[PDB]
């Protein structure tokens, strides 16, 4: 039951993990978006990827950890 | 630019699918807490809400951002 669900969401938490880092790649040919490459928009953007995603991986893995810890 | 707008909406829809899993799995638990590693539990439910949520209103700033750009260079 709860080791199952702890089981299943470790999976999310590698596929989101994946997901993140393809969309942190995207972001740089997308870079025009927001003025180009050298663009503080852009360089803002990217501040905030990687912010948002580093939380949520750390919220996952603290999910996946807690949900184990919780059914023990 | 205009390839790799698909690429990101693919991306976009995947992690958000992903999100959906965990908070459909997470929300199969809302009974079932108890004691203090329930309570940490229940804790960790809600910080991924937060985290998730914030995730996905980025992906959607961004799509825009890059549909915007897409109809000012075409
Ligand atoms: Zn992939
Ligand atoms: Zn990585
Ligand atoms: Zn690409
Ligand atoms: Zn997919």
């Amino acid at each position: 039951g709860i080791e199952a669900a702890a089981s299943a969401i470790q999976g999310n938490v590698t596929s989101i993990h994946s997901l993140l880092d393809e969309g942190k790649q995207s972001l740089t040919k997308l870079a025009a978006a927001w003025g180009g490459s050298g663009s503080e928009a852009y360089q803002g953007v990217q501040q905030k990827w990687d912010a948002t995603a580093t939380e949520l991986n750390n919220a996952l893995q603290n999910l996946a950890r807690t949900i184990s810890e919780a059914g023990q | 630019l205009a390839q790799e707008a698909g690429n990101f909406e693919r991306i976009s829809g995947d992690l958000k699918t992903q999100i959906d899993q965990v908070e459909s799995t997470a929300g199969s638990l809302q009974g079932q807490w108890r004691g203090a590693a329930g309570t940490a539990a229940q804790a960790a439910v809600v910080r991924f809400q937060e985290a998730a949520n914030k995730q996905k209103q980025e992906l959607d700033e961004i799509s825009t951002n890059i549909r915007q750009a897409g109809v000012q260079y075409s």
